[PDB]
């Protein structure tokens, strides 16, 4: 029913978190499209992150899925609309 | 960056050894990093 | 356990809210600090 999106970055002692979502109708694949996320947290943790784990829910039992990618120092051009929305 | 002398506060006649610093690590720390681990150090990354 | 590699992208498809949170750290144990971020259905709670 819904796709949740997050971005996690660890920089200068801060953990940065961005969030967004959309309605979906997919079962197994990863829906293509374009969506701009917004910032939500900036945590002054000061910690060293090299690994992570997802926290799941136990049932006793439908299927569920998630996806992981990796970020790079890449150059992008962003198109801003009249109302300041990136499209 | 602000600092002041605490000879009459922290220092003691017998030596105040309640403060510590790190000098060994497999590489330098990043800016604003709180590395507070404390395990035996080994010059070539081995358990010791 | 999945490598962080200085920054990740995460997404999930839900119909029953299975993924509730993440744990971020290094060695991923009590020998060092780590942060737990969870949506516990009533509150979002973050602890390090
Ligand atoms: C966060 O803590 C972890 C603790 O495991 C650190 O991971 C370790 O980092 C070193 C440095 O990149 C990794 O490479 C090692 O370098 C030394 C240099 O002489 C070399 O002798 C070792 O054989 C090795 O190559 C080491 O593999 C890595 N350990 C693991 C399990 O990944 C991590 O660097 C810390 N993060 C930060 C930002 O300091
Ligand atoms: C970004 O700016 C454009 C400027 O054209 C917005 O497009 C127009 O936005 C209005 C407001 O929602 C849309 O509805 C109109 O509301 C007036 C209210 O009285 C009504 O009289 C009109 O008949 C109409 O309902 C309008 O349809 C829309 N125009 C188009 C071509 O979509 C756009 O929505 C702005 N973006 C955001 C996110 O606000
Ligand atoms: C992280 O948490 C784990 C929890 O398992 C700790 O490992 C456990 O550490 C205790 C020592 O404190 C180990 O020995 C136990 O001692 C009690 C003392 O009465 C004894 O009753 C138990 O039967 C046992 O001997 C215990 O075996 C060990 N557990 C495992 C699975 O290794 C670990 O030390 C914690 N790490 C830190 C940094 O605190
Ligand atoms: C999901 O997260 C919420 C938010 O933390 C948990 O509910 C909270 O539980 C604490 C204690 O169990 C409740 O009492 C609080 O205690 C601290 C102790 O110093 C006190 O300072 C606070 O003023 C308060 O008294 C707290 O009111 C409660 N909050 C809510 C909204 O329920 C909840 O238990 C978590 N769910 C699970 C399954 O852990």
């Amino acid at each position: 029913k819904h796709l949740r999106e997050f971005v996690f970055k660890n920089k200068d002692g801060f953990l940065y978190v961005y969030k967004g979502y959309q309605p979906i109708d997919v079962v197994r694949d990863l829906p293509s499209g374009f969506n701009t996320l917004k910032p939500i947290f900036k945590l002054p943790l000061g910690i060293n992150i090299t690994n992570f784990r997802a926290i799941l829910t136990a049932f006793s039992t439908s299927a569920a899925a998630y996806f992981v990618g990796y970020l790079k120092p890449t150059t992008f051009m962003l198109k801003y609309d009249e109302n300041g929305t990136i499209t | 960056v602000l600092a002041w002398n605490t000879r009459n506060i922290d220092a003691t006649s017998t030596g105040n050894y309640n403060y510590k610093y790190r000098y060994l690590r497999h590489g330098k720390l990043r800016p604003f990093e709180r590395d507070i681990s404390n395990v035996p150090f080994s010059p070539d990354g081995k358990p010791c | 356990v999945i490598p962080f590699k200085d920054g990740i992208y995460f997404a999930a498809t839900e119909k029953s809210n299975v993924v509730r949170g993440w744990v971020f750290g290094s060695t991923m144990n009590n020998k060092s600090q780590s942060v737990i971020i969870i949506n516990n259905s009533t509150n979002v709670v973050i602890r390090a």
